[PDB]
RNA sequence: AAAGCGAAUGAUUAGGGACUCGGGGGCGAUUUUUAGCCUUCAUCCAUUCUCAAACUUUAAAUAUGUAAGAAGCCCUUGUUAC
RNA sequence: AGGUGUCCUAAGGGGGGCUCAUGGAGAACAGAAAUCUCCAGUAGAACAAAAGGGUAAAAGUCCCCUUGAUUUUGAUUUUCA
RNA sequence: ACAUACGACCAUACCUAGUGGAAAACUCGGGAUCCCGUCCGCUCUCCCAUAGAUAGGCCACUAAGGGCGGGGUUAGUACUCAGGUCGGUGACGACUGGGGAAUCCCCCGUGUUGUAUGU
């Protein structure tokens, strides 16, 4: 086809949702740091609910996100971990997915007794070149229907780039 | 299920904004700010300088407003820069600030005040603004207008403020205040009047050619494949524009041709309308659907 | 004592109608007033400075005075048993020129030619209106346009 | 005033189609979400019987502001610190 | 059918960037309800307080700088002699 | 006639789906030294105009498309101004001289235009 219309990784993007403020975010919030090479980013908590525990306003959760090169590597550790396979449902019908752990020292970083252990969320955006249209601040518009990936798709390009399963 | 959020009563209901603003084209908030003058001068126009930025090109115009549409006063595009010794790097600063000057020396001229308020005719990295000029024993106030960015940002070092200082040492005068310029230091609010001296003759763009070519000798050539096919080194770029401002303020109305294809106006609307496509008539509209009727009603 | 504010019983007057929110079309800043235009004064509701009273709202007046954002506009309010002059100021977002002396303006002009027309001419013309005047005779033929006798309808019941 | 609700906000009568993971009751091993067989409420969709002083896309009659010249119109050109 | 005898150094003034309520589909613990991503979304949100009007590159929201909530007196509008 | 910049009226211009686009323009596009700004050169800002592609944005056409705009019918109907020692126990109604609407339903259409520079 078109080489315009070829799939491509636009951001992949990492969470922690511990549920609670004080060291234990701080010592969540270093894991992420060290990983990716960049500063965090806290968010805080809209709701108040006395069930989990949380107010309005206060620090729950860091996350950070990467492009290029650095989000296809950390991208293949987490799918090597999955040992590349992954569930049917995973996948969204605008084209993305994601997965998630239950320990982030299984990548090896060189366990630390005094940061504990802490798992996280895995989340990818797809894309196709031309998507500036809907991002400049100028004649900013929406892109057309035949331009748009589906879930057939981008199932499909992850079985032929990955080499993996999904049923 | 959940409701169908854009039924026909959602339509109904529906208003549209103003069609250049769904084009996204026009900030409707600052033009009434622009364009509006106070009652009590009753028919003195307001003049624009308004600049926009192409992916090859710069566009800029002298505008004023009346009720059924917006009248132009003057033009200078960048492409135009090429009759002067001009042929690289269409859209920086450099050229900003060249055709900027060159709409101020041809508003002048149809103004008829090119004799007087000639500028500053030795472009210097400094913050002045034009003045009134003496003649007969008598003062003359300069031309006024004033700058339209559009949507632009008006960040440090953008080059919508390169084509008003152009414009400013042409002999216009347009108020502003120097803390946009590049060069300009907000820790200390000092101007450095040689930083902005090197941007003027595009000295940031030479330092680039040196500094990559020492250090990246294949980037160098991928980046600038037009530059050197034409013996265009690091050392030429300031005499290359100094010798295109005194050419520009002796002669602003010279003629520029390109190589695309040339044709007549009458011959050009023959050529187009061959390749338009007309609506259908009400009989065939109608002939279409009952052929289709007889297809479907065919295919079981 | 009832209740007496400034804007009260404006509920539906000061409103933009049904699909005509938002913008503010600009060729309304654009246009001139002089010291003796005539002019009727339109409230819109999204422009809370410069707004006049509600008595004044679909008044037509005279201007007498030019600033920078707004005129001066002269009406005459009955109290009673008399007339007073009132004076207002208002934004130019709230006035329009009025059409109410454009046809005096168009008679005036046109029977200076028709005059000097026929002055030059030598055949005297009217040069004022008159009011409609009853038919003259005619005939009407009968020649394929034949009359249709009509009758009236018995009753029935439609539902 | 009248009009409207297969038009927004409110009120309100009745069937039909689509549906099950929303609920309830159950029947083929209650097996089992097995949406297996049903089932009733719920939800969505195209329809259907009636309404509004503090509802509305529309919208009268009667009443109401201004104008219909000489203090008007057109040609030329004198003062000012605006 | 309802409201007032207060409240605010910002909840006053200027500039700049962004888009709200809600729904669908996805992600370890995580579920009806925590945090992250995409699509649709005419205002169905928000603007101290009663109700009505008004507002979408704002009048909402976040960020930066400030005190036009300052001086001297006159004209005009509503209730009205 | 076509394209771009600045506009006027502000859906006959909006929303959904499908097929085409000579020339030039517009666009996507390539690279982060300098000015500048971000958790991330995504956005904003700077440098190149070579390379690639009309895929999308943009333009044009199609659909017994939804909406919108114009007209017919509804209908001289509903309502209303003036009148009578008019009818009727009343509720309310008819007539004389005038003014005069709105749905359901049916048909048609799907932008017009100013200044400047070009193809
Ligand atoms: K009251
Ligand atoms: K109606
Ligand atoms: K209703
Ligand atoms: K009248
Ligand atoms: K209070
Ligand atoms: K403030
Ligand atoms: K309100
Ligand atoms: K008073
Ligand atoms: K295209
Ligand atoms: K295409
Ligand atoms: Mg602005
Ligand atoms: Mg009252
Ligand atoms: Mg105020
Ligand atoms: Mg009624
Ligand atoms: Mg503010
Ligand atoms: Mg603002
Ligand atoms: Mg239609
Ligand atoms: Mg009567
Ligand atoms: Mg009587």
């Amino acid at each position: 086809q078109n080489p315009m219309r070829e799939l491509r990784i636009q951001k992949l993007v990492l969470n922690i949702s511990v549920g609670e403020s004080g060291d234990r975010l701080t010592r969540a919030a270093k894991v992420l740091e060290q990983l990716s090479g960049q500063t965090p980013v806290y968010s805080k908590a809209r709701y108040t609910v006395r069930q989990f525990g949380i107010r309005r306003n206060e620090k729950i959760a860091v996350h950070v996100t990467v492009r290029g090169p650095k989000a296809e590597e950390i991208l293949e550790r987490g799918l090597k971990v999955k040992e590349y396979e992954l569930r049917r449902r995973n996948f969204s019908e605008t084209g993305n997915f994601g997965f998630g752990i239950s320990e982030h020292i299984d990548l090896g970083i060189k366990y630390d007794p005094s940061i504990g252990i802490y798992g996280m969320d895995f989340y990818c955006c797809m894309t196709r070149p031309g998507e500036r249209v809907a991002k400049r601040r100028r004649c900013k518009s929406r892109i057309g229907a035949s331009h748009r990936i589906t879930r057939e798709e981008t199932i499909r390009w992850f079985k032929q780039r990955f080499d993996g399963i999904v049923r | 299920f959940h409701k169908l959020v854009k039924n026909s009563a959602y339509y109904s209901r529906f208003q549209t904004k103003f069609k250049r603003r769904r084009q996204g084209k026009t900030d409707y908030y600052a033009r009434k700010r622009l364009i509006t003058q106070a009652k009590n001068k009753y028919n003195a126009p307001k003049y624009r300088l308004v600049v926009r930025f192409t992916n090859r090109d710069i566009i800029t115009q002298m505008v004023t407003s009346e009720i059924n549409g917006d009248k132009i006063f003057a033009a200078a595009y960048s492409h135009e820069l090429r009759a002067y010794g001009i042929n690289h790097g269409l859209t920086n600063w450099a050229a900003a600030y060249a055709t900027g000057l060159l709409l101020a020396r041809r508003v002048l001229a149809k103004l008829g005040l090119d004799k007087t308020f000639t500028g500053v005719e030795e472009p210097n990295g400094e913050y002045t603004l034009t003045e009134a000029a003496e003649t007969e024993d008598g003062e003359r106030r300069p031309f006024k207008a004033i700058l339209d960015v559009g949507l632009a940002r008006t960040s440090t070092g953008a080059r919508v403020f390169g084509v008003m200082k152009g414009a400013s040492d042409g002999g216009i005068f347009i108020p502003h205040s120097e803390n946009r310029f590049p060069g300009y230091d907000i820790e200390t609010e000092e101007l450095d009047t040689e930083v902005l001296k090197k941007y003027i003759y595009g000295g940031h763009v030479a330092e680039y050619m040196e500094t990559l070519a020492d250090d990246d000798e294949e980037r160098y050539k991928s980046q600038f494949v037009k530059y050197i096919e034409d013996d265009v080194e690091a050392d030429s770029l300031e005499e290359l524009y100094a010798e295109a401002h005194k050419q520009i303020r002796a002669d602003p109305f010279r003629k520029y041709v390109s190589d695309a294809p040339k044709k007549s106006k009458e011959e050009w609307k023959a050529e187009s309308l061959k390749y338009k496509k007309a609506k259908l008539s009400r009989e065939e509209r109608k002939a279409r659907v009952e052929a289709k009727i007889k297809q479907l009603l065919a295919e079981q | 004592g009832h209740a007496a504010g400034l804007r009260s019983g404006t509920r539906y007057a000061f409103s933009r109608g049904f699909r005509k929110h938002g913008q503010i079309p600009l060729s309304t800043y654009l246009r001139t007033y002089r010291v003796g235009d005539i002019v009727d004064i339109k409230v819109n509701g999204a422009v809370q400075k410069g707004m006049p009273h509600k008595f004044y709202h679909g008044k037509t007046g005279v201007v007498y005075n030019v600033t920078k954002s707004a005129v001066g506009v002269i009406v005459y309010k009955r109290v009673k048993h008399r007339y007073i002059e009132k004076r207002i100021n208002v934004r130019i977002e709230h006035v329009k020129p009025s059409r109410s002396r454009e046809d005096f303006l168009r008679r005036v002009k046109e029977n200076a030619e028709l005059k000097k027309k026929a002055k030059a001419e030598g055949v005297p013309v009217q040069l004022k209106r008159q009011p409609a005047m009853p038919r003259e005779a005619h005939t009407v033929s009968i020649a394929d346009n034949k009359p249709v006798t009509l009758a009236p309808v018995a009753y029935e019941t439609t539902i």
